[PDB]
C-alpha cells in the first residue's frame, strides 16, 4: 500500500516542479544582460602563507578580516595574522584527518572537525596562554565536513552520515538534528540572519534549514552530481553551490529555483569551495584544476582566473570586509589575493 | 518504509506550499543588492594602495 | 701555427663537442627551473647542468683556440679568469657528479630515509663550489701570461717538484677520490637494483658513468702531470696533439649528462622536444 | 717551440 | 605589545612546524581498506569514532596505519583525504568464495579511483589457513562463482613454500590471478599492487608492509632522481 | 596562575643576590617575561626582559650590565641575577607574564612581588598626581608621553594599570583603548596619540590605588609616576 503514498509524493513533486515553472517569468540573464560587464579581474597573491605540512583542507577568515584559521590534514590548525603572515598560533590536533574549521565571529574559539567524526572546540582566549580543546562534540556517525558558529556556544556542523545537527557546545549535546539528505552533506553556509542556513549534500540537492524549529524550508534539486560547496549571498535571499558537475548554480530562496548556471566548457572539474565577494557581484569558485576561476554572478561571465596554486584548490574565503580572498589547496600553502 | 515514506511524502507538502515569488522579482532583487553594495566591493572595484592593508 | 689539415677534424670535433654540452646542459637548466621538475632533488641536477654548461663553453672553447695554434688570442687580464672560473667550473662539475651519485645512494639503499633539509642541498652546492674555488685558486694566482715574438698563457708557480706536486693533489681529490665514492656508490646501487627494465637500464647508466668517467679523466690529468713533472715534454712538437686529444677527452663528459638524461627519464626524453 | 696547455 | 616580540613568536611557531616535519616526513602513512568478513581487524591487534590509527615500528621507521571505521557505506568522498598516502593495505577473506567477487569490486574501485591512481596497494589476502581447508576439503569450491577456474593452471611460480597440496597453490594462486588481473588492466604504471599471503596469525605482516613500503618509496626515488 | 618571587633580604652593596620566580597554572615557556621593580614609596620602573625560548633580552638602561635575566622553562621559574647591587637596587622587584601576539594583552598578570634591600627613553608624565574624590562619580586620569605613542600599525601603545595599596600593579586597558580580562567596563581608556585619559564611569571602594601608565612603543618601558586616587 505504499505505492500509494509513493504516487502521492511523486504528484507532489510534480506541483512543486510546475509551482517553481509558473513562477519562472524571466531569467537571470535575460534581466541582466542590460547592465554593466564586471569586466577583467585580475587579483594577485599578495600573501602566501607557508607552514602548512600536508594539504589544506579548510580555512575560515575571522569577522576582524586579519586573522583566519586554517585546517591542515597533518593534523595542525595554524592562526594567521594575514596582514604580516605571522603565526598566531599552532593548534596541534587529536586526529590528522581535519576536513573543516570554523572561526568563531567573536573570535575566542576555533572548531575543527573530519575524519574522526568530532567536532573539537579550541579556545583561544585560555587564561593560561595556551590553545586548548574546549569541548568535543561527538554524536555524528560519519565525518564531519563542515562546522559554522552561530554564536560562542552554538554550532551547526554537517557530516557525511546524511545529517546535519546543531550543537549546543556548553552541554555538548545535539540541540537539533537535520535528517532530510540522503547522501554525504558536503557543504555548510549559515545565512546572515543565522536564523536559517543551508546544507549541500552528495545526493547532487541543497536544502533550506531553520536552525531552530529544526524544519527543511526548501529543497533544491539543479545540480547532477555531488554538491561540494555552498555558500548564502550576502543578503540572505540566494545561495551558490558548487559540485562535481563542474558547475557553479545560484538558488534563489523565496524563488524556490535556480536562478543561474556558471559552467564553461573549458572546466571540466568539480568545483571545491565557493564563495560570493561583499556585494555578492563576484562569484568566487574553487577548483581541482588548481586554479579559483572569479564569475559574474549576475551575468555568468568569467571575470577573472586566480591561478597562483600548484595543487587542488580546496578551500576559498572572501573576508567580511571585502578587502581579500583567501585560498588554500592541497600544496600546503594559502594565498591572499586582492 | 511506509512510515519513512510518509515522512517523505509530509515534507513534500510541507515544501510546496512555500510562497513563491516571480523570478523577475528576485533577479531584479539581487540585481539591486549587487548595484547598492558595489561601491563597498574592493574585490568588484578595487581600492588603491592607500586602503589596501594588504600592500 | 697549426696546418689547415688537422685543425679541420680539430674544430669539427671540438665544435661538436660544445655545441652538444651546451645546447643539452641549458636545455636541462631550462626544463629544471622553468617547469615548476622543479624540485629539491633537481638540485644538484641544476648545479651540474650549469657546472657542465661552463665548462663547454668557457673551458673547452677559449683552451681549444688557444691550443690550436699556441697563441693567446685574449687579454692579459682575461689570463687570470681563464685559470679561476673555467678551472673551478670543471671541479665543480666534477664534484657534482660525486654529489649525485651520493645522493642516488641514499636515495637507493636507504630510500625510507629522507632527501635532504632542502638547505642542505644548498649548503653542499655552495661548499662544492668554494672548494672548486680554493682549488683552482693556485692555477689563478700563479698564472702569468708573458708575450713573446704569440703570447703563452704559462704558469710557473716555483720548480717543477711543486707544479707536479699540486697536479697529484689534484688528481688525488678530483680523480682518485671522486672515482672511488662514484664507482663505490654505484656498484653498490647496481647490486641492490640487479619495470625491471628500468631497474638494470639504471645500473647500465651508472656503469657507464664510472667507466667513462675514470676512462675520460684519466689522460687529462696524466697529461697535466707528465708536463709539470717533465716541462722537456712542452716543446715535443707533438704535446699539442696529446694535449688536444686529452683535452677532448676530458671535456666531452659535458655532453653526457643530458644524453643520459634523456635516455633515461621519459619526462626529460619527451622534454626535449620542447 | 713552446706549448702549456691551461688545463 | 610590538611587532617584533610576535615575529619572535611566530618564528618560535615555524620552530615547532620544522620539527614537526622532520617526524612528518619520517613516518610512514598507511590506510587500511577492507570487508568485515576480512580480518582486517586481526591485522591490527598483530602488529562514533570515526578513524583508528595504529602506529607500529619496523627497523626504527615509524608506520602510522589508518583504520577507517564508523562511517557510512559510501566512500567517494573520504577517500580523497588519503591521496599521497604512502600505501593502501587491502585486505581480503580469500576463503569466502561469495564475498570474495565484490572484494574484487572494491579492489577495482580503489585502484581506479582518480585520488589513488599514484598509491600502490599492498593486498593481504587473509586467512590463507582457512582457505587450505575450504579446498582440500573439497565441499565447496571455486569454479561454483568463478567459471574460468577450470580452465587455470598453475604458473611457472610452483609454490615455493615447504609443503601444501597443488590444489590449495593452484586456487590461491587463482585469487592472487583476479586480483593481479585488476591492477594491471585497469590501470598505469604509476602504482603497483603487491600480493601477499597472510594468515590469521602472522607476525610477518610488519616486515612484508615495511619490505614492500621500502620498494614503494624506492620507485618514488627512482621517478625524483629521473633514474627510470 | 600564579607568580611567586623568591630570594630578597638585607644585602650589603659590595654583594650580590639572585631573584627568582617560579610560575604556576599556564604556560610559562610561551610567555616573555619581565621584571619591573618599585622603590619604596616610588613608581613601577621596568628592569628586564626575556622573550619566549630565550630569545630576545632586554634591559633598563640604569640596570645594563649589571643584572642578568635568566630563564628555565622546563622547572617554569624565571631568574634575575644581580652582580654588584646599589643602594638605588632597593625595590619590590615584580615579574610580570606578558605575551605577543596580534589581539594579545601582554603585562596581564603580576607577581606578588619580592622585596630586596640594599644597606632616549620615552618619558611618561601623569601631571595629577592625587585626585581624591567619593565613589559614585566618574574620575578621569590623564597621562602625556614624550612622543606619540601612534605606531603606524593603528594601535597606541599605552597600558593602564593599577596598583591597589598592599598588592600587585594590574593591567586594565592595553593598547590603550583595550579592556583587560575581569575588569569591570567602569574603566575606559581613551587618547590620540600623546595625551591619554582613563575614565572610570562609576568609581567603587576597589578603585582606590595608583594608576600608572607605561608605554611599549621601544624599549626600555618608562612607567609614568602614578596618580595615587584617595578616598
Amino acid at each position: 500500500e505504499l505505492d500509494q503514498l509513493r504516487q502521492e509524493a511523486e504528484q507532489l513533486k510534480n506541483q512543486i516542479r510546475d509551482a517553481r515553472k509558473a513562477c519562472a517569468d524571466a531569467t537571470l540573464s535575460q534581466i541582466t544582460n542590460n547592465i554593466d560587464p564586471v569586466g577583467r579581474i585580475q587579483m594577485r597573491t599578495r600573501r602566501t602563507l607557508r607552514g602548512h605540512l600536508a594539504k589544506i583542507y579548510a580555512m575560515h577568515w575571522g569577522t576582524d578580516s586579519r586573522l583566519l584559521v586554517s585546517a591542515s590534514q597533518d593534523g595542525k590548525l595554524i592562526i594567521w595574522d594575514s596582514y604580516t603572515t605571522n603565526k598566531v598560533h599552532a593548534i596541534p590536533l587529536r586526529s590528522s584527518w581535519v576536513m573543516t574549521c570554523a572561526y568563531a565571529p567573536s573570535g575566542n574559539y576555533v572548531a575543527c572537525g573530519g575524519l574522526d567524526n568530532i567536532c573539537s572546540i579550541y579556545n583561544l582566549k585560555t587564561r593560561e596562554g595556551n590553545v586548548r580543546v574546549s569541548r568535543e562534540l561527538a554524536g555524528h556517525t560519519g565525518y564531519l565536513s563542515c562546522c559554522r558558529f552561530l554564536d560562542d556556544n552554538q554550532i551547526v556542523t554537517s557530516s557525511g552520515d546524511t545529517t546535519c545537527a546543531l550543537w549546543d557546545i556548553e552541554t555538548g549535546q545535539q540541540t537539533t538534528t537535520f535528517t532530510g539528505h540522503t547522501g554525504d552533506v558536503m557543504s555548510l553556509s549559515l545565512a546572515p540572519d543565522t536564523r536559517l542556513f543551508v546544507s549541500g549534500a552528495c545526493d547532487a540537492s541543497a536544502k533550506l534549514w531553520d536552525v531552530r524549529e529544526g524544519m527543511c524550508r526548501q529543497t533544491f534539486t539543479g545540480h547532477e552530481s555531488d554538491i561540494n560547496a555552498i555558500c548564502f549571498f550576502p543578503n540572505g535571499n540566494a545561495f551558490a553551490t558548487g559540485s562535481d558537475d563542474a558547475t557553479c548554480r545560484l538558488f534563489d530562496l523565496r524563488a524556490d529555483q535556480e536562478l543561474m548556471t556558471y559552467s564553461h566548457d573549458n572546466i571540466i572539474c568539480g568545483i571545491t569551495s565557493v564563495s560570493f565577494s561583499k556585494s555578492g557581484r563576484l562569484l568566487l569558485a574553487g577548483y581541482d584544476d588548481f586554479n579559483c576561476n572569479v564569475w559574474d554572478a549576475l551575468k555568468a561571465d568569467r571575470a577573472g582566473v586566480l591561478a597562483g596554486h600548484d595543487n587542488r584548490v580546496s578551500c576559498l574565503g572572501v573576508t567580511d570586509d571585502g578587502m581579500a580572498v583567501a585560498t588554500g589547496s592541497w600544496d600546503s600553502f594559502l594565498k591572499i589575493w586582492n | 518504509s511506509i512510515a519513512q515514506a510518509r515522512k517523505l511524502v509530509e515534507q513534500l507538502k510541507m515544501e510546496a506550499n512555500i510562497d513563491r515569488i516571480k523570478v523577475s522579482k528576485a533577479a531584479a532583487d539581487l540585481m539591486a543588492y549587487c548595484e547598492a553594495h558595489a561601491k563597498e566591493d574592493p574585490l568588484l572595484t578595487p581600492v588603491p594602495a592607500s586602503e589596501n592593508p594588504f600592500r | 701555427v697549426q696546418p689547415s689539415w688537422r685543425i679541420a677534424l680539430w674544430s669539427l670535433a671540438y665544435g661538436v663537442v660544445v655545441a652538444v654540452a651546451v645546447l643539452g646542459n641549458l636545455i636541462v637548466i631550462w626544463i629544471i627551473l622553468a617547469h615548476k621538475m622543479r624540485t629539491v632533488t633537481n638540485y644538484f641536477l641544476v648545479n651540474l647542468a650549469f657546472s657542465d654548461a661552463s665548462m663547454a663553453a668557457f673551458n673547452t672553447l677559449v683552451n681549444f683556440i688557444y691550443a690550436l695554434h699556441s697563441e693567446w688570442y685574449f687579454g692579459a687580464n682575461y689570463c687570470r679568469f681563464q685559470n679561476f672560473f673555467p678551472i673551478t667550473a670543471v671541479f665543480a662539475s666534477i664534484y657534482s657528479m660525486t654529489a649525485i651519485a651520493v645522493d642516488r645512494y641514499m636515495a637507493i639503499i636507504d630510500p625510507l630515509k629522507p632527501r635532504l633539509s632542502a638547505t642542505a642541498t644548498k649548503i653542499v652546492i655552495g661548499s662544492i663550489w668554494i672548494l672548486a674555488f680554493l682549488l683552482a685558486f693556485p692555477q689563478c694566482l700563479y698564472s702569468k701570461t708573458k708575450v713573446m715574438p704569440t703570447l703563452c698563457f704559462v704558469q710557473w708557480p716555483e720548480g717543477p717538484k711543486q707544479h707536479f706536486t699540486y697536479h697529484i693533489i689534484v688528481i688525488i681529490l678530483v680523480y682518485c677520490f671522486p672515482l672511488l665514492i662514484m664507482g663505490i656508490t654505484y656498484t653498490i646501487v647496481g647490486i641492490t637494483l640487479w619495470q625491471l627494465k628500468a631497474k638494470r637500464k639504471v645500473v647500465k647508466m651508472m656503469i657507464i658513468v664510472v667507466m667513462t668517467f675514470a676512462i675520460c679523466w684519466l689522460p687529462y690529468h696524466i697529461y697535466f702531470i707528465l708536463t709539470a713533472i717533465y716541462q722537456q715534454l712542452n716543446r715535443w712538437k707533438y704535446i699539442q696533439q696529446v694535449y688536444l686529444a686529452s683535452f677532448w677527452l676530458a671535456m666531452s663528459s659535458t655532453m653526457y649528462n643530458p644524453i643520459i638524461y634523456c635516455c633515461l627519464n621519459k619526462r626529460f626524453r619527451a622534454g626535449f622536444k620542447r | 717551440q713552446q706549448f702549456f696547455g691551461l688545463m | 605589545a610590538e611587532d617584533k616580540a610576535a615575529v619572535e613568536r611566530s618564528k618560535m611557531i615555524e620552530k615547532q612546524l620544522q620539527k614537526d616535519k622532520q617526524v612528518y616526513r619520517r613516518t610512514l602513512r598507511l590506510l587500511l581498506l577492507g570487508a568485515d568478513n576480512s580480518g582486517k581487524s586481526t591485522i591490527v591487534k598483530q602488529m562514533t569514532s570515526g578513524i583508528f590509527e595504529t602506529k607500529f615500528q619496523v627497523d626504527k621507521v615509524n608506520f602510522h596505519m589508518f583504520d577507517v571505521g564508523a562511517q557510512r557505506d559510501e566512500r567517494r568522498k573520504w577517500i580523497q583525504c588519503f591521496n599521497d598516502v604512502t600505501a593502501i593495505i587491502f585486505v581480503v577473506d580469500s576463503s569466502d568464495y561469495n564475498r570474495l567477487q565484490e572484494a574484487l569490486n572494491d579492489f577495482d574501485s580503489i585502484w581506479n579511483n582518480r585520488w589513488l591512481r599514484t598509491i600502490s596497494v599492498i593486498l593481504f589476502l587473509n586467512k590463507q589457513d582457512l582457505l587450505a581447508e575450504k579446498v582440500l576439503a573439497g565441499k565447496s569450491k571455486i569454479e561454483d562463482y568463478f567459471p574460468e577456474f577450470a580452465r587455470y593452471t598453475t604458473p611457472e611460480d610452483a609454490t615455493p613454500e615447504p609443503g601444501e597440496d597443488p590444489r590449495v597453490t593452484r586456487a590461491k594462486y587463482f585469487i592472487r590471478k583476479e586480483f593481479v588481473d585488476i591492477s594491471t588492466a585497469s590501470g598505469d604504471g604509476r602504482h603497483i599492487c603487491y600480493p601477499h599471503f597472510t594468515c590469521a596469525v602472522d607476525t610477518e605482516n610488519a616486515r612484508r608492509i615495511f619490505n614492500d613500503c621500502k620498494d614503494i618509496i624506492l620507485q618514488m626515488n627512482l621517478r625524483e632522481y629521473n633514474l627510470v | 596562575v600564579q607568580l611567586v618571587e623568591s630570594g630578597g633580604g638585607l644585602v650589603q652593596p659590595g654583594g650580590s643576590r639572585k631573584l627568582s620566580c617560579s610560575a604556576s597554572g599556564f604556560a610559562f615557556s610561551s610567555f616573555g617575561m619581565h621584571w619591573v621593580r618599585q622603590a619604596p614609596e616610588k613608581g613601577l620602573e621596568w628592569v628586564a626582559y626575556i622573550s619566549s625560548g630565550s630569545g630576545t633580552i632586554y634591559y633598563a638602561d640604569t640596570v645594563k650590565g649589571r643584572f642578568t635575566i635568566s630563564r628555565d622553562d622546563p622547572k617554569n621559574t624565571l631568574f634575575l641575577q644581580m652582580t654588584s647591587l646599589r643602594s638605588e637596587d632597593t625595590a619590590m622587584y615584580y615579574c610580570v607574564r606578558s605575551i605577543y601576539y596580534y589581539g594579545s594583552s601582554p603585562f596581564d598578570f603580576w607577581g606578588q612581588g619580592t622585596t630586596l634591600t640594599v644597606s632616549s627613553d620615552i618619558v611618561m608624565t601623569q601631571a595629577t598626581s592625587s585626585v581624591p574624590v567619593t565613589p559614585g562619580e566618574s574620575v578621569s586620569i590623564s597621562c602625556r608621553s614624550s612622543k606619540s605613542l601612534l605606531h603606524s600599525n593603528g594601535n597606541t601603545y599605552l597600558y593602564w594599570f593599577l596598583q591597589r595599596p598592599g598588592q600587585s600593579p594590574q593591567l586594565l586597558i592595553y593598547r590603550m583603548s583595550n579592556l583587560a580580562s575581569g575588569v569591570p567596563d567602569r574603566f575606559s581608556g581613551s587618547g590620540s596619540g600623546t595625551a591619554f585619559t582613563l575614565t572610570i564611569s562609576r568609581l567603587e571602594a576597589e578603585d582606590v590605588g595608583v594608576y600608572y601608565c607605561m608605554q611599549h612603543l621601544e624599549y626600555p618601558l618608562t612607567f609614568g609616576a602614578g596618580t595615587k586616587l584617595e578616598l
